[PDB]
């Protein structure tokens, strides 16, 4: 992972994506003691991101049908590109965090959104 | 890891966990003394709207303009909130719901202007941008009504010309020890209600003042209006 | 002949005593009320109340502007900027206790930001570094 | 000794509860404020330099003063050295009696009432 | 350097004890404001790329324009953008002076008023 | 540090500094995010004279040929002490604070003071 091996906007994305994540994985502890409203709304968004990416990463399989009763699926690199790049331009901020769990690519999310 | 780190974190802990109780009994403590400051002028105020209801009930021919609404426009929103952070939910509940019917106007497209008593309020409105035509703060916990006179004076005054059409008053309610609500409501036209006190029993005779009776309600309108903001703002700060 | 007297200020009460008789100098100069008198509504002044008693205790109090309602029912005023204090232009007392109050606004913000900040930001970038 | 250590003992531990109180402003119902009080003249009464043994006679002069509270008026701050003058003045005046608590220990009901004589012409005759 | 360097320690080390009061921005005056600004805008100045090693010069005329209070009026972030801009274009425009720094390492006034001029030069009539 | 070895005088005068000192530590600035404008004379002199001692502890020396002839003070003990008790008394709270830094002796800042 750098920039002259895979170019340059795939290491912005991961970069962009791993220092959200350590971000509210240090919030965490000051929301544990105190509360949610004290925050800086900043912070807010960063915590609804930061849930709605860890929740993105989740993927069904194809050799685990038989334990969750689902297809698998899978993904091409640009469209998790896109994705990404997507999510953390703040265009999907209005999606509810429940139609990013299992399943693959921007699209079915969109479609998932709709059918909740 | 280490073990001292947690024996200090656990040391600490056990601190802040007794300062904060302390805190809370502090609270406690305080909590009452607004309740009887608000039950002190809650007669007042009662009276004063038992007045009020004399002073409507005066110069029947007379018509004094607070009482009808122009086209509805250039809406001004009073905000009272706490100086200091810590408050719960109250603040960016209260903030919440004001931006939110502030969309309201901003819906059929209705300018919107806004005052600010709270240390937060001003932190907010400057956050998101506008112009404050008034912005107070440090008032206290028992404000005296001259701290505050300014605001709805220079409000008033403003909206004597007609440029305003009316004031949306903001504040929160107090119902119990645990349970409060952001409120929002309209004070500039006034419509007595239940005050058939001294109307089924009236003296046959006119009172006629000495004073002129024309004028006489004015300066009592104007202190109602100063009143019932006072109550506002105290009943908001021993929610608070 | 006694008279009750209820008139109180926004913020608390002001003065509740029986006082026979009492001389108006707000408006029409010394308006004379008697319990019996009919009733009246007038403009206070920027100036002392006058009221006498049989225990003929001068309970004069000044009181700046407001409006009154006397009646042998009742006895009321607005009580806008008043003291109890005796004579004009004794406020000193009220200054001090403005002074005082003003004194424990600053004591109670000082004890608020000292709790709420400082230990709780202590502890919790305490507990910002992780346990383990 | 046990008829008064109670006094003392039930006084330290009420301090010993309202303790962040003091870091916060006392301002509170008169009770907590009078127990503050109270707490911080009790434990200050407790300080003792080295080398000097207080007797049982003083002890208990020391005790019932505090108990009885005639050491609430003077300041806090000038406690330690007016403890002092007090035994000093009762020392020497009041001798005759020492002898009887310092070898008995009794606590006969007149006992109660020197003491109280006693510390009633300290405080109103002398100076600390 | 050593003529340099302190500003930005004295910078940082003031920047590390305001840090618990991160969360809490609207609660302090105008003045821990203010620091905490200037903390965050050198401690972004202070991140580098792999295999791109500056040189003294680069240094200096970095450092001179955080310390001189020439960074306070962009955004905290493009720091580095304006860094590597500043340094690419005195390589180019200003090289004769730049070799002078790199060979000898003195500070003098001359030296002072040539980093100024630069610095003013590119503030303006160009781009990030 | 003992009251008898040390005298009287000397254990008291070091109680009270280090009382003073410690209680500008709790109070600090920052401590209290109001800064300033607090305790007028109650906890106000107790920053300034926080400041004048910490001040006063700097001590020029011999080595240190640096912007020093060779100076070597050895103080007298006696007027360290009457300088301490001056400045608890504050019979030098005029004294600017900066002249009370690179000071040899209380003489010498006395001196330093009133040249300007």
């Amino acid at each position: 992972l750098d920039p002259l091996v895979v170019g340059q906007e795939h290491y912005e994305i991961a970069r962009a994506v791993q220092n959200v994540l350590q971000r509210y994985k240090e919030l965490k502890d000051i929301i544990a003691i105190l509360g949610m409203d004290e925050l800086a709304e900043e912070d807010k968004l960063v915590v609804y991101r930061a849930r709605k990416i860890q929740r993105f990463f989740s993927q069904p399989f194809h050799v685990a049908e038989v334990f969750t009763g689902a297809p698998g699926k899978l993904v091409p690199l640009k469209e998790t590109i896109r994705g990404f790049k997507g999510l953390l331009a703040g265009e999907y901020d209005h999606i509810p965090e429940q139609a990013f769990y299992m399943v693959g690519g921007i699209d079915e999310v969109i479609a998932k959104a709709e059918k909740l | 890891a280490n073990l001292k780190e947690i024996r200090a974190k656990v040391a600490s802990i056990k601190s802040t966990q007794k300062i904060t109780r302390a805190m809370q009994m502090v609270a406690a403590s305080k909590m009452r003394r607004a309740q009887e400051r608000m039950a002190q002028g809650r007669p007042y105020a009662d009276n004063m709207r038992r007045v009020i209801a004399h002073l409507v009930q005066a110069n029947p021919e007379y018509k004094h303009r607070y009482m009808v609404d122009r086209p509805v426009k250039r809406v001004g929103y009073i905000i009272v909130s706490s100086d200091r952070g810590l408050a719960g939910g109250l603040n960016i509940n209260l903030f919440k719901k004001v931006v939110q019917h502030v969309k309201a106007q901003q819906e059929q497209s209705i300018e919107v202007q806004f005052a600010l008593i709270g240390q937060k309020a001003v932190s907010f409105f400057k956050n998101y941008g506008g112009k404050v035509l008034g912005a107070t703060t440090q008032i206290g916990d028992a404000p005296s009504l001259e701290q505050l006179t300014g605001s709805v004076q220079v409000m008033l005054d403003a909206f004597d010309k007609g440029e305003l059409d009316r004031i949306y008053l903001v504040s929160n309610g107090f119902v119990n020890a645990m349970t409060q609500k952001p409120k929002v409501e309209q004070l500039v036209p006034l419509a007595p209600a239940e005050e058939g006190d001294d109307l089924n029993r009236t003296y046959g005779w006119d009172y006629i003042y000495e004073p002129e009776a024309e004028e006489l309600l004015n300066g009592l309108l104007v202190r109602y209006i100063e009143s019932m903001v006072y109550q506002g703002v105290i009943e908001n700060v021993a929610c608070e | 002949a006694t008279m009750q007297c209820d008139v109180v200020s926004v913020k608390e009460s002001i003065y509740s005593g029986a006082v026979t008789m009492l001389i108006a100098k707000g408006a029409g100069g010394e308006l004379g009320i008697l319990p019996g008198h009919a009733p009246l509504v007038t403009l206070l002044q920027p100036g002392p109340i006058r009221v006498l008693l049989e225990n003929g205790t001068e309970e004069i109090v000044y009181v700046s502007g407001g409006v009154l309602e006397v009646q042998p029912h009742v006895v009321t005023v607005l009580a806008d900027t008043a003291i109890r204090a005796d004579n004009l232009d004794e406020a000193a007392i009220l200054e001090a206790r403005k002074n005082a109050e003003q004194l424990l606004a600053n004591q109670k913000s000082d004890l608020d930001s000292a709790a709420a900040l400082a230990a709780l930001a202590e502890t919790a970038a305490q507990l910002e570094t992780i346990r383990k | 000794i046990k008829k008064l250590s109670g006094g003392i003992r039930t006084a330290l531990a009420q301090y010993r509860e309202l303790a962040a109180f003091a870091q916060f402003a006392s301002d509170l119902d008169e009770a907590t404020r009078k127990q503050l009080e109270h707490g911080q003249r009790v434990t200050e009464l407790m300080k003792q330099k080295q080398y000097a043994p207080y007797s049982i006679a003083d002890q208990a002069v020391s005790v019932y003063a505090s108990n009885e509270g005639y050491m609430a008026d003077v300041e806090v701050k000038k406690i330690v050295d007016f403890d002092a003058a007090l035994i000093a003045y009762f020392r020497s005046e009041y001798a005759p009696l020492m002898k009887q608590i310092d070898e008995t220990g009794d606590y006969n009901k007149d006992i109660e009432a020197a003491i109280k004589a006693g510390i009633e012409s300290f405080k109103a005759t002398q100076t600390y």
